[PDB]
């Protein structure tokens, strides 16, 4: 109730205007801001108590990134596109280390995307999916997550079926990349990891924050 | 601890 | 086309009848011979050539896995019930070392089962959508997986609303625990293949294989 | 390699 699809394709249209892996890091660093102010943007988030805001956008903020920028690169040859303005080309990742990563990116993310030509109002939904995760560790009220989640697919299954008649399916096949994003979600936090200790590539306040504990 | 996004979101 | 939602029962009825790490390691090797021949009994899936049909069940062998004893334990209180008709008690997994994993087992796996009664209709289906992986890597035919899959979550969306026509979030809310079947399964290999290194804890033959490269 | 799974796959 009161999860209007017009709402979540504002808060995209809203905040959307040499080492490759530097750049990345980067261009995470500045979209976690931008991160924060599209969830203030989605509907009842803000309404949540301040901790459970912190868990959800901590817990989810690099799935609902890779989901940004992927579908942000679809009309990109092989590649991705920064929000720096950036591009980074299936070759250079592969240059610098991450090719397996950036392959899985390309190939269950941003081409899948591409060939079922998913739009913003869809993308938002899902990206509002992933915010509302019932599962986050901490919450003081996951139910209430919960039942916010529930209202985002519920929408977005309407504005699906009425804009896509004719692909019965396509509810289904969008809320089926979840778990390619959870998946590669996890493998680029853990290079993100490595990349720290290692020391090398600069990493700012913000995304070092995001590797903070818990 | 998160000093930036608690700042961020209270804004 | 061709995917009835009672074929799928049938293959999970036909199936179907002191370190508590080393109890679960011995159930997985036990659970994956009766794993191939539940596969060959999913619909169109011995149709596929052989090696896809080997690339699929080394793909998703352990969300398979993970998803059946899950089901099997929700009427167990805090803890899990193996196919060697085994209970591995919260406290006990917590005295191993792997509470964590277990936790997020019964929080985001069993006790979500439990509360929305999930079926063994519904089991069977999402088993077999996570099957039909068309992400799999090396598969000949990916296109093709991916027809399977649409078929299946398109008889279990049938079989819910009008199993469940009072419920008509539950076919999104079945879908949406497959993200944290992807993420949980990734842990528990992760942790097996430290059991491995560390070389206690025994692994038998088909464990083992499954461990094997790639 | 696979051999168990080859052999359980095939018979
Ligand atoms: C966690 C993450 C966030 C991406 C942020 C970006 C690039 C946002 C944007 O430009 O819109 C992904 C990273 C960030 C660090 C590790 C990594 C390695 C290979 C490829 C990628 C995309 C990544
Ligand atoms: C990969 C996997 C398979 C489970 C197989 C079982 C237990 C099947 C069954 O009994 O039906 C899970 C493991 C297997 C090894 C690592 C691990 C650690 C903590 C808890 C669990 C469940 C696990």
């Amino acid at each position: 109730e009161d999860m209007p699809v017009e709402r979540i394709l504002e808060a995209e249209l809203a905040v959307e205007p040499n080492d490759p892996v530097t750049n990345i890091c980067q261009a995470a660093d500045k979209q976690l801001f931008t991160l924060v102010e599209w969830a203030k943007r989605i509907p009842h988030f803000s309404e949540l108590p301040l901790d459970d805001q912190v868990i959800l956008l901590r817990a989810g903020w690099n799935e609902l990134l890779i989901a940004s920028f992927s579908h942000r690169s679809i009309a990109v040859k092989d590649g991705i596109l920064l929000a720096t303005g950036l591009h980074v080309h299936r070759n250079s990742a592969h240059s610098a280390g991450v090719g397996a990563i950036f392959d899985r990116v390309l190939t269950e993310l941003v081409s899948k995307m591409r060939d079922m030509q998913m739009d913003k109002t869809e993308l938002g939904c899902l990206r509002a999916i992933v915010l509302f995760n019932p599962d986050s560790k901490g919450l003081s009220n996951p139910a209430e997550v919960e039942a916010l989640r529930e209202k985002v697919y519920a929408s977005l299954e309407a504005y699906c079926k009425h804009k896509y008649p004719e692909q019965p399916g396509r509810f289904a096949k969008l809320l089926l990349r979840l778990p390619a994003l959870r998946s590669i979600g996890l493998k680029c936090l853990e290079h993100l990891f490595f990349f720290k200790l290692i020391g090398d590539t600069p990493i700012d306040t913000f995304l070092m924050e995001m590797l903070e504990a818990p | 601890k998160h000093k930036i996004l608690h700042r961020l979101l209270q804004d």
